[PDB]
């Protein structure tokens, strides 16, 4: 059963339903909200409009009451997020977790459903 | 897991270093038994006495130019009878040279002035330098301290008294320099230069166009206003400020540098020039710039224009018609107050012969030629036009644009702001006057004074511990203040800033208005302590104070535009001064000038000439009655013997050779550290871990051991360890890491204050501070020896650290990176432990991120402040409750904190820290909990008004981060003739615990390949592996 997004950073992204645990084995939204908020300075500096959605799609994955399958973001939104924020992250000491490598995401290929909002 | 009992034991080590090795308890007991005399004053008596000192210096300063003026004016009456036309070319005198009292760049002198010729002078020019030598020599011999004295004629000759063979590869066009322009034209000139770079202007003649614009900018003063516009195809103004799109900015060095670089960025364009829009824009700027300057009128507006043959054939006349119409309309809104000057850019073809007629129509504002009727019953200020080629002297042509201005025949002295000397090699200040014979202007006279000499009375004012001084002009710009860099070290003119910014305190704008208006007076105001700067808080003499009184006593300096003020902190409460005492020296006093003595056994202590035989005593420039005389003139063995005799004179018979009040009393009061230190050396086991110990006093006494030679300009009262201890009175102050002056590299300093008595623990009661220095690795060696928990692993997953109240770490599991691979603030808690840094920011009342403005480098700095009243123990509150538990508590009795972290599993945590500069990630807003290492954002100052661009920026001022200091020089002939004072062989140490902390050693861990770990860590001298990286560069050659 899906629950509503409680972490304020991930409110207003397109959906407000999630289900814990997430990909990072966070057992509650409070635990996941503390880790995803470490990227909040990068969101306010506007290095990529896809950053807030890409992070929230991983830390608070979308939960649909009728799908019952993990709906990850596409590889295109991961690349567009890193193309605009990674060079700034390397300067200010931020780092992508290895679990967020864009190769772990489906391509825009096969019947793997992913979530890119510019290709809808 | 336990940290409390571990912290109490760590506090005993801090007391064992402050009390036993340094001698804080002994000196506090001695200073408590001394006798003091109490004084109470509001500053009115002090502002009167200090005003007399600089008034006498300015009176003699004005008597020289007045004397030089009346001699050259009377010398012209002799020119009307006899030919006063001599030639003494400054490039034809090569018998010798000197450097006596300034002029230290190939300067002969003694009754022989020299002349430099401009290309405009004729063979019948007026040259009074023949007889002027008789008075110029008497002016210098009777008034030492003034550098140059010159007379520059209107014809173009430049004669200076100290003849120096300088700049012979060209002509010195002094008539185009700002000192000459501000004298012959003391009116506030609102100039706007329009630079046409359209109509396919050839780059060969745009060269002249952009070069001329640099001559205008480098020829006006801060009371003039300037704007530079482009082709006007699109009216592009200067983009380096928001107000440059609307107003004209005062020609400050900031606006000059911004406009000058904007001039060089101009490249040709093929679009036809839209002249009408450019002149219209210039008017809109001149119109929206307040009523003139609201400043004694004297506001002459001028529009310079640089172009050539635009035409446009079909609409040529239309283009000519649109400009002279909008000129007559906009200058009709004004009362024809705007004058227009035009300049032609020519090669042998483009401009031809008919295109000059359009530029003279613009200078004459010949609108009626095209029909447009002059609606204003007023006349028009007819301008002028000049032609320029690749052979044109831009200084004698476009540089003489001020001649076309009205000469209201003002005969008054004008004083320049501090600027860089073009003849010498330093900063100078110039007073000047014009030379008038009837209705004829002959030129100007001017004398240059060293900036350090004219300000020596306000730079080193130390009459009372409860007072300081600052000097400003009638416009508000600050010439001297405790927050400014000392002038003797400056190689560049500072950013002149209004006093409202350095005296950043609420309710001060009321006192500021009274200072700039009333010529004399005083006023007290009540200020809270939580919103103030350190110059006031460090002089409080009551503990637990929520608000304090301040007394501002000011008085304008007679016959000049400067105003001096005295700030007295808490005047209703007395200030103690050390009474004259008579202590006989138990040991012989040793002045720090070991180079001039050579009598004690010498040795090298890092990059210093030092000795272990006895500690030395130093007097800083400021303890002497003439600090500039002590800095400029050489200190000789004769003077060292005189000062040693007077300071150790117990008979009260030797007269004062040139020292200030309370200087010798503090030398005798601190003379007890000699036997105290030397006794500890014979029994201490920490002789290999202590790089030096010292004690410093407010009036300029500095006793260090090992007794080392220092630079004259060294002021320990402005170092970090001094100011950090004053801010934390009665507490052990950890300060570091910072770069050592003596050559020890990065060091950590324990500092402690000495008070007049133990019953009053306020910062203002500080009569001396003491400090002891250790190497970077020492406090981690202590942390490993004192606390066994820090050894469960090699500082890997279980890590211990010591953090000062600013967030910097002095003890560390890791401290090797210091090179090109890590951020600049890598020694901060936010970079080395980003998780616990994020978590402690959530602990209530523990941390507070601060904002301060630093107008000296136009930046806004972010820092941290953990309040050292932390009672109890702090653990994880938000982050890392499971994977990385930590314990943080204050080391009792000091400003430092001890921390232990137990990393059981990985965790994600970031604190933004730039690895290329110190720029903050987000310069739009500051969040208290957003973890980021110390950083800076560019300060947005409105240069059109002299205030902050955004009023939502009323942060306090960063008091001092004055980095420039002359690190002591060492050279061969001494490096090979002597050896190091302590030579504890680092090659014989085989573990980290044995090598850490040893002052001449370092534990190498990284190979010379940059960042590869070593399979064989070993101990070696610090020269061989800086920061543990074999072959790394010295931190002094960053
Ligand atoms: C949840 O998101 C939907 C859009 O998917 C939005 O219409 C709705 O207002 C959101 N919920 C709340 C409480 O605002
Ligand atoms: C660190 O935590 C582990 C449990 O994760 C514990 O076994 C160990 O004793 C702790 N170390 C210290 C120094 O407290
Ligand atoms: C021009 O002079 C008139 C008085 O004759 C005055 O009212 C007006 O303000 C002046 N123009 C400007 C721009 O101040
Ligand atoms: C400072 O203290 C005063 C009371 O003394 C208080 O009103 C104020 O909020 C405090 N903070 C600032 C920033 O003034
Ligand atoms: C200022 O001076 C007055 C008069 O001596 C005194 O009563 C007061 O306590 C002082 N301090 C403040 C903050 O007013
Ligand atoms: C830290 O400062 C606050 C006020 O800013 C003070 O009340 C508090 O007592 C201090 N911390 C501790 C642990 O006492
Ligand atoms: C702005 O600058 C002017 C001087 O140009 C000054 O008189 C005024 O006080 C400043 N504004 C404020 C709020 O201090």
């Amino acid at each position: 059963v899906c629950q509503e997004i409680t972490v304020p950073m991930c409110r207003g992204i397109g959906y407000n339903l999630t289900h814990m645990p997430n990909q990072f084995n966070h057992d509650t939204q409070d635990e996941a909200g503390l880790e995803v908020h470490q990227f909040w300075p990068l969101v306010e500096i506007h290095c990529s409009p896809d950053l807030r959605f890409f992070l929230c799609s991983m830390y608070t994955p979308i939960c649909l009451p009728d799908y019952h399958k993990p709906l990850p973001p596409c590889r295109s939104v991961c690349e567009r997020a890193k193309a605009g924020c990674s060079p700034l992250m390397r300067q200010y000491g931020f780092a992508w977790p290895e679990r967020m490598s864009c190769d772990r995401l489906p391509v825009l290929d096969a019947e793997v459903l992913c979530m890119d909002y510019n290709r809808s | 897991f336990s940290i409390l009992d571990e912290a109490q034991v760590l506090a005993s080590q801090m007391r064992r270093l402050a009390a036993e090795e340094l001698g804080v308890v002994t000196m506090q007991r001695i200073f408590n038994s001394l006798v003091y005399t109490e004084k109470i004053s509001n500053g009115e008596s002090e502002v009167q006495q200090l005003a007399k000192k600089i008034r006498e210096k300015f009176n003699r300063y004005l008597d020289v130019v007045n004397r030089n003026k009346q001699v050259v004016e009377a010398s012209y009456t002799a020119h009307l009878t006899s030919p006063l036309t001599a030639i003494q070319d400054c490039c034809t005198i090569p018998p010798s040279m000197m450097e006596f009292d300034g002029n230290f760049n190939t300067n002969v002198s003694r009754t022989v002035s020299c002349d430099r010729l401009s290309t405009t002078v004729n063979s019948r020019a007026f040259n009074p330098g023949r007889d002027l030598n008789s008075v110029l020599a008497d002016n210098l011999k009777s008034n030492p301290g003034i550098k140059w004295q010159y007379f520059s004629s209107e014809e173009g000759i430049f004669t200076v008294f100290p003849a120096h063979k300088f700049r012979c590869k060209g002509s010195y066009e002094h008539r185009s320099r700002p000192i000459y322009v501000s004298t012959v034209r003391p009116q506030s000139k609102h100039i706007v230069v329009i630079l046409d770079h359209g109509a396919s202007v050839t780059d060969t003649q745009l060269q002249i166009a952009k070069d001329a614009a640099q001559v205008i900018l480098s020829a006006i003063d801060e009371h003039d206003k300037i704007s530079v516009l482009t082709v006007a195809d699109a009216v592009r103004t200067c983009s380096l400020d928001q107000c440059y799109k609307t107003y004209l900015s005062p020609a400050t060095s900031e606006t000059k540098r911004k406009m000058s670089t904007f001039v060089s960025s101009v490249k040709p364009s093929d679009s036809p020039t839209q002249h009408a829009v450019g002149f219209h824009r210039a008017f809109q700027l001149i119109r929206s710039t307040s009523n003139s300057t609201r400043f004694q009128a004297n506001t002459d507006m001028v529009i310079i224009y640089l172009s050539a043959g635009i035409t446009s054939k079909d609409s040529s006349e239309e283009d000519k018609k649109a400009t002279l119409r909008v000129i007559n309309e906009e200058n009709g809104f004004l009362n024809n107050s705007v004058m227009i000057l035009t300049y032609a850019l020519m090669n042998d073809g483009v401009t031809g012969l008919k295109e000059l007629a359009f530029l003279r129509d613009l200078a004459e504002q010949n609108s009626g030629k095209y029909g447009i009727p002059d609606r204003t019953a007023l006349p028009v200020i007819k301008g002028s036009m000049m032609v320029l080629n690749q052979l044109s002297n831009l200084e004698t042509t476009v540089g003489r644009f001020y001649t076309n201005l009205p000469n209201r025949m003002i005969d008054e002295a004008v004083f320049s702001l501090p600027f860089s000397d073009e003849m010498g090699d330093g900063l100078i200040m110039t007073v000047s006057k014009p030379c008038y014979f009837g209705n004829l202007l002959l030129g100007i006279v001017g004398v240059d004074v060293n900036l350090a000499y004219i300000l020596e009375d306000v730079t080193y004012y130390q009459d009372s511990l409860a007072s300081y001084t600052f000097l400003i002009d009638d416009k508000g710009y600050t010439l001297m203040h405790p927050s400014l860099t000392r002038p003797y070290l400056l190689s560049e003119p500072p950013l002149h800033t209004d006093i409202i910014h350095y005296e950043n305190i609420p309710k001060f704008e009321l006192v500021r208005q009274n200072i700039l208006s009333l010529p004399l007076g005083s006023q007290i105001i009540t200020v809270p302590v939580n919103s103030s700067l350190s110059w006031h808080i460090n002089k409080l003499r009551e503990t637990g104070k929520e608000a304090y009184n301040v007394s501002y006593a000011w008085k304008m300096v007679q016959d000049t535009s400067f105003i001096l003020c005295i700030v007295v902190i808490q005047p209703e409460i007395p200030v103690k001064q050390l009474k004259n005492l008579n202590t006989v020296p138990s040991s012989k006093l040793l002045y720090h000038r070991l180079d001039l003595l050579g009598q004690p056994s010498a040795c090298l202590h890092f990059k210093q000439l030092a000795t272990l035989e006895s500690p030395t005593v130093m007097l800083s420039a400021g303890s002497f009655s003439s600090p500039y005389e002590h800095l400029s003139q050489p200190e000789t063995k004769r003077m060292v013997e005189h000062y040693t005799a007077y300071l150790s004179d117990n008979t009260r018979l030797i007269a004062n050779p040139g020292l200030k009040f309370s200087v010798r009393n503090e030398v005798m009061a601190t003379s007890h550290v000699t036997d105290e230190w030397m006794t500890q050396m014979e029994m201490s086991s920490l002789n290999t871990y202590i790089v030096r110990r010292y004690i410093a006093t407010p009036n300029g006494v500095l006793r260090i051991y090992p007794g080392s030679l220092m630079d004259k300009a060294f002021d320990p009262t402005r170092r970090q360890w001094y100011l950090h201890a004053v801010a934390n009175p009665g507490l052990i102050s950890l300060t570091g890491p910072y770069l050592d002056v003596g050559g020890a590299g990065y060091v950590v300093t324990i500092s402690h204050t000495i008070h007049s008595s133990s019953t009053q623990l306020s910062s203002g009661h500080t009569v001396a501070v003491m400090g002891i220095d250790f190497t970077l690795r020492y406090f981690y060696k202590v942390l490993m020896d004192l606390l066994p928990v820090c050894n469960q692993d090699g500082g890997n997953k279980i890590r211990c650290f010591i953090m000062e109240d600013r967030g910097y770490l002095v003890a560390h599991p890791t401290l090797v990176d210091p090179k090109g691979h890590a951020p600049l603030e890598q020694q901060h808690i936010t970079h080395k432990e980003p998780l616990v840094a994020n978590d402690i920011l959530n602990h209530p009342n523990f941390v507070k991120k601060n904002l301060c403005n630093s107008f000296s480098d136009r930046t806004v700095q972010r820092s941290y402040k953990f309040n050292t009243s932390l009672v109890g123990d702090l653990t994880n509150l938000v982050h890392g409750s499971h994977c990385s538990k930590y314990r943080l508590t204050r080391i009792p009795g000091t400003n430092a904190f001890v921390g232990i972290v137990n990393e059981t599993c990985d965790s994600l945590a970031f604190c933004a820290c730039s690895m290329v500069d110190r720029l903050c990630l987000n310069c739009h807003r500051m969040e208290q909990n957003e973890c980021e290492c110390p950083c800076e954002c560019p300060l947005e100052v409105n240069e059109c008004t002299g205030n902050l661009t955004n009023a939502e920026n009323r942060n306090p001022s960063c008091e001092v981060h004055q980095e420039p200091v002359t690190y002591t020089a060492i050279d061969p002939g001494l490096q090979d003739a002597l050896q190091q004072c302590v030579n504890s062989r680092c090659n014989q140490r085989m573990e980290s615990g044995d090598c850490f902390g040893v002052l001449d050693c370092e534990w190498c861990v990284v190979d010379s390949d940059g960042k590869t770990h070593l399979d064989k860590s070993y101990c070696a001298p610090q020269k061989e592996c800086f920061g543990g990286i074999v072959g790394a560069k010295s931190p002094y050659v960053d």
